[PDB]
């Protein structure tokens, strides 16, 4: 009622997102950056010819072995030239519980990052903006918490079987109804890892001569289980409507590949939250678009599941849309509810299939007991102090967006998705921004070439509901010092108040 | 070419269902629900019974010392992580186990995955490329059969457990060596073998095996995940039961599922193996590690089995004589070494039918449950299993098992194996 | 004023130098001045 | 690839070798023309029709270990944006170096030799060759 | 003033032209 398109989608609130074009100053800058790094990159190729001091890497047996050279000289040429020498900003270990203030072991390398140690000394008190905790449910003191896992913790380690021989406790059958009252489907399915979630049972839903419509940056377990099956895969662009809607009227009228024969099914993988970018599904105008067309939506939130919507009931909520119009929506148990494991959702046609036709049900083993009552008695701490920490999450990325803005960065995604992306669009500037927050007390994720573009290295800052007024301030205090240091304040927009 | 008016006319089109109509009969359709935990003495399905399918060997289970080490880190860390292991999500834990599980093999390193099926499914596409060749047993399980079809290679598989196959086979690529000396100099070989087998329990010959390593230019993938802690006298998988270096070997990975009874996966080799599965490994970076109260498990559990390895001796003597008594049976017969703890008691003369094979076989399962006895059978995908064995029963034996329970195990199911064949 | 410090730290940012290392910094310092004055000769002369 | 970002870089890149190997106090003929088309149509054969394979691991399970940045690029495409600006350039610098070369003979040997080299693998009408 | 560079020249500014539209 408040914006209607050519599809039919109509949107009852107003969708702000806009994803700032890259200055064309900094866009040769970057080039230049990756082309010296690729230059020098092939001098310590060539100095590796006479093998005086190979010592920082390892090697064959050669006086057995040494057949094949195992290893392509070329694939590797980046994880090994541009990786290794920034390599000290990601695996950072922890002795603490990670929520909201985190401590840190400190570690140095005397090789220029090829091996380290560990000095012996802890940074106390460390405000983290890498964890997924939304709504605060990461901590080792809570009523919930202490008494769902000690109780269970009593009952088994862990399974020693599989959920069709004596796999299936009574735990997992109070699972599975209490997460399908939480949705508002008919049934459910827990696994126990989100990852072999998507790549176990996309194969058992697709087959041979189907067709997967899937979009331009998905995660790797849609990808990979969109291989295992053997279906063809059409690539549309990043939340495009328009490419998807002549990819989906191209793929009708022109049935399969080889032959013309017409397809069996046509399914859609789509998602949530979208971390890497920050934007968010345009899913009223999908679900007015498959139905047109008759294909099915594999509808994923796990980035979404309990931070969007009024009451944390995933992006189908926040549109206002049932959850009828959807089919096998996913999901995972580690961002928001803090534990492991993911569901499926659907109807019992559907589900009835799964207990019986997926991989994981067979082969692999199930839940573990003290996981998944963290799970039984954390849910129902959202129904009822439940509605205010969804609600504290949702004005604590309001304020750190908006004020994040009228600094002069570039921030993508959308007005309400509670991860905020901060251009670093240069290599150099990501083993530095990571280096020097630590200086001044402050931990951050950034991530660069591979999962993104060559010249879109950016910065995540996923936030909570754990996360205070108090602690947000001393963050975008220092982001601002720290962006005028390394210049990172660059939009011909800039929100003035 | 096809007009607009044209065009909308073929939007006629109607496709299939998403799911086909599941029908009433089938397999495993009634899932067995166990209260409370599935230790030695379970109520299955409300009836009172001691199991025989559980995989922890070692007990370990309902251990007092074990889960008093899983509360100690539960008090201080929580119950998950938040991050993916390269994002804030390694804890003291986690580092801790990798560097006692490499030392418990005598390695230089291990790697830590956080489920069971997704540690090999994402080790053999990380090596193994297109144009690559793999030797398969052909008696591989399903996990291992759904890492070779990732990895997009030539896929050749030999007999079972012979080694006269696996050298007629690496001839015929010898003769195409000299072919095209080129572009075969550039292709990989390597070879995919399992410790013991879960589809039918036998050990592989490894000493004629590894010396036809050095002939052909081809590597070992071991993949012990039934045999880690249970053949050798300090339980440290197949190796030592035939005493071979672990050099020789150039990766080895099980699950920290069955002999060490928690959640998880490893796989612990040399370091100019490993370190490639950090950035590669499909399972390891994107995705959560493993919870840090599954770990403070899994460094007592391995913790006990040094304290006293005499234990693995009394599941060797435990596991040689069920199988002396489960011998005059009249219907079937069992398939299995003497050495390895889960033999499966396959059917003897079949009808000619799986389906009324599986049906005959869940008669015995069915009425062994009124008894002391629980047991169950082997389930399996025979849509997408590449090969597929008979249908079987499955029969486990663990340490917490006495001489009194084991004959009367075996005098149960040899009686109720003439009323029903 | 010594803040030609920062206009040198800019100068390692913009460029891949400054995540590189000591005694191979100084091997583009080198060249990047060896090519800058082989022009100021012939700014001279031509 | 960033369509005024990425083109733009490679115009600049020309250039600059162009006044690093102009202005030298040795040699200050106006053969340098000559010396550019001779060292960016080699430098362009190299990172172009050469090098095999990616510059990264995990693409496709090495689907493109065997084919060459020209051959992989633009999903094989014939015509796109890219493939008609990489090929037309390296002939408007051959009607630059003969403005100034005045059309020497024993440059035009030199020169155009250096540019069946790079003209003749950009032919649809060969691809997989090797 | 070309020797025989015109002839060469002229195919190469057809041989554009023919590229350009496709
Ligand atoms: C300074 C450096 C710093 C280093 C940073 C280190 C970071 C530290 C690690 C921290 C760990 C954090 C982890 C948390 C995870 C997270 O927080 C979200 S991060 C998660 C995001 N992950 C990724 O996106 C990786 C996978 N994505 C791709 O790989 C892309 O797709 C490419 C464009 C690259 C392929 O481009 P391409 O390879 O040129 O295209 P192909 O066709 O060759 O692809 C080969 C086959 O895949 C199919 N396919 C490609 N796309 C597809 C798609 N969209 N949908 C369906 N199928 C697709 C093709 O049809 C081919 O099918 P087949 O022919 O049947 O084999
Ligand atoms: C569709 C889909 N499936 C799976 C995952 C991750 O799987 P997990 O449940 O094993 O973390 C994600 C988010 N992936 C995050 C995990 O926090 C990452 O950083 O990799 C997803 O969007």
């Amino acid at each position: 009622i408040h914006h209607v398109t050519q599809n039919g989608g109509l949107y009852k609130r107003p969708f702000n997102e806009a994803f700032e074009e890259t200055p064309m100053l900094v866009a040769v800058l970057t080039y230049v950056g990756y082309g010296v790094l690729t230059l020098f990159g092939y001098l310590r190729d060539f100095l590796r010819y006479w093998r005086i001091e190979k010592c920082h890497h390892a090697t064959e047996r050669e006086e057995q072995k040494d057949f094949v050279s195992l290893y392509q000289d070329f694939e590797n040429f980046y994880t090994r030239n541009l990786y290794m020498r920034i390599r000290d900003n990601w695996n950072r270990p922890i002795c603490s519980v990670p929520g909201a203030r985190v401590d840190i072991m400190e570690r140095q390398s005397h090789d220029y990052n090829w091996s380290f140690k560990y000095t012996g000394n802890i940074i106390k008190g460390v405000i983290n903006m890498g964890s997924y905790n939304y709504l605060g449910f990461a901590r080792n003191t809570g009523s919930c918490q202490e008494a769902a896992a000690k109780v269970l913790e009593e009952y088994g380690a862990g399974v020693c079987s599989t959920r069709q021989e004596i796999g299936n406790l009574d735990k997992h059958e109070e699972l599975e109804e209490l997460v399908a009252r939480f949705l508002g489907v008919e049934a459910a399915m827990a696994y126990g890892m989100g990852f072999a979630t998507n790549s176990m049972n996309i194969p058992a839903l697709v087959g041979k001569g189907c067709l997967i419509l899937s979009d331009e940056l998905n995660h790797a377990s849609l990808v990979l289980g969109a291989r295992l099956s053997g279906a063809t895969i059409r690539i549309f662009k990043h939340n495009n409507m328009q490419s998807l809607e002549k990819l989906l009227k191209d793929a009708i009228v022109y049935g399969q590949p080889r032959t013309r024969r017409p397809w069996k099914k046509i399914l859609i993988l789509v998602e949530g939250i979208y971390s890497m970018e920050g934007s968010i599904v345009r899913l009223p105008e999908v679900i007015a678009l498959k139905k047109k067309y008759k294909a099915y939506l594999y509808l994923d939130e796990a980035h979404s599941i309990g931070a969007l919507g009024p009451t944390g009931r995933g992006v189908v909520e926040y549109f206002g849309l049932d959850p009828e119009d959807v089919d096998v929506m996913m999901g995972t148990f580690t961002k928001s509810f803090g534990a492991s494991g993911g569901y499926i959702g659907g109807k019992k046609e559907l589900i009835d299939y799964l207990r019986t036709h997926s991989h994981s049900a067979v082969y692999a083993t199930s839940l573990s007991p003290p996981v998944v009552e963290q799970i039984i008695t954390s849910m129902k701490c959202i129904m009822g102090l439940g509605k205010e920490c969804v609600q504290q999450l949702a004005e604590n990325t309001r304020y750190f967006r908006r004020r994040l803005k009228e600094m002069g960065f570039i921030i993508y995604g959308n007005e309400d998705s509670p991860v905020v992306p901060l251009m670093l669009y240069m290599p150099a500037k990501i083993g530095a921004f990571g280096r020097e927050m630590l200086k001044r007390n402050i931990g951050v994720v950034v991530v660069g070439f591979p999962a993104t573009p060559i010249i879109e290295s950016r910065a995540r800052f996923c936030l909570s509901a754990a996360h205070t007024k108090e602690i947000l301030d001393t963050a975008l205090k220092e982001i601002d010092e720290v962006g005028d240091l390394l210049q990172l304040k660059y939009s011909r927009h800039r929100l003035v108040p | 070419l096809t007009v607009k008016e044209k065009e909308e006319l073929i939007e006629e089109w109607q496709p299939e269902p998403l799911v086909p109509p599941v029908p009433k009969d089938h397999p495993a359709l009634n899932y067995n629900i166990v209260s409370g935990p599935p230790s030695h003495k379970t109520v299955v399905n409300g009836k009172e019974c001691i199991n025989f399918a559980s995989f922890n060997f070692l007990g370990l289970l309902d251990n007092p010392r074990v889960k008093a080490a899983a509360l100690a880190s539960l008090k201080k860390y929580g119950v998950g992580t938040c991050g993916p292991r390269g994002f804030y999500g390694t804890f003291d834990v986690h580092l801790d186990l990798e560097d006692r599980l490499a030392k418990f093999m005598k390695t230089e390193e291990a790697i830590i995955y956080s489920y069971g099926f997704a540690t090999i499914a994402s080790a053999i596409p990380a090596y193994s490329k297109r144009g690559d060749i793999v030797f398969v047993d052909r008696a591989a399980c399903f996990a291992i059969q759904k890492g070779l079809q990732a990895s997009r290679s030539d896929i050749k598989l030999f007999k079972h457990n012979d080694m006269a196959d696996l050298e007629r086979l690496l001839k015929e690529q010898e003769i195409e060596d000299q072919k095209n000396p080129r572009k075969a100099r550039v292709t990989r070989r390597f070879i995919v073998v399992e410790g013991l087998y879960m589809n039918t329990g036998t050990i592989c010959p490894l000493p004629e095996l590894v010396k036809l390593k050095y002939k052909y230019k081809a590597r070992i993938f071991l993949e012990e995940s039934l045999s880690f802690g249970v053949l050798g006298e300090h339980g440290r998988g197949v190796t030592e039961h035939y005493g071979i270096n672990i050099d020789d070997i150039d990766l080895i990975s099980a699950n920290m599922e069955n002999a060490l009874a928690s959640i998880g996966g490893f796989c612990c080799g040399r370091s100019f193996v490993i370190d490639h599965q950090r950035l590669s490994g499909q399972g390891y970076c994107f995705s959560a590690s493993l919870p840090p109260l599954l770990a403070a498990a899994a460094i007592e559990a391995l913790n006990i089995m040094e304290e006293n390895p005499g234990i693995f001796a009394v599941l060797k003597e435990k596991c040689g004589q069920i199988h002396k008594a489960l011998q005059g049976i009249s219907g079937l017969k069992v398939v299995g070494e003497s050495l390895s703890p889960a033999f499966h008691l396959q059917l003897e003369e079949s009808t000619g039918s799986r389906e009324q094979d599986v049906r005959l076989l869940q008669e015995i399962v069915d009425q062994c449950m009124n008894r002391s006895i629980a047991l169950t059978q082997a389930r399996y995908l025979e849509k997408e299993e590449k090969c597929l064995p008979p249908p079987s029963i499955r029969v486990v034996v663990t340490v917490e098992q006495t001489e009194e329970e084991l004959e009367r195990a075996a005098s149960t199911i040899k009686e109720v194996a003439q009323a029903v064949l | 004023w010594k803040q030609m410090s920062w206009f040198y730290y800019q100068y390692l940012l913009v460029t891949a130098l400054y995540m590189l290392e000591p005694w191979e910094r100084t091997v583009f310092n080198s060249m990047l001045v060896s090519i800058v004055g082989m022009a100021l000769y012939t700014g001279y002369v031509f | 690839m960033n369509s005024r970002g990425i083109w733009l870089s490679y115009v600049l890149a020309i250039g600059l070798l162009h006044i690093v190997l102009l202005s030298i106090p040795f040699v200050s003929v106006p053969v340098v023309w000559t010396l550019t088309n001779l060292i960016h149509n080699m430098g362009m054969y190299i990172f172009l029709h050469t090098v095999k394979g990616t510059p990264f691991e995990t693409p496709d399970q090495g689907k493109a270990r065997l084919l060459t940045h020209w051959e992989q690029m633009d999903y094989g495409v014939q015509f796109t944006a890219s493939r008609k600006f990489l090929t037309i350039t390296p002939i408007v610098l051959y009607f630059l170096t003969s403005f100034y070369t005045k059309y020497d003979q024993i440059h035009f040997v030199l020169n155009t030799v250096s540019l069946m080299s790079v003209l003749i693998p950009k032919l649809p009408q060969l691809h997989g060759v090797r």
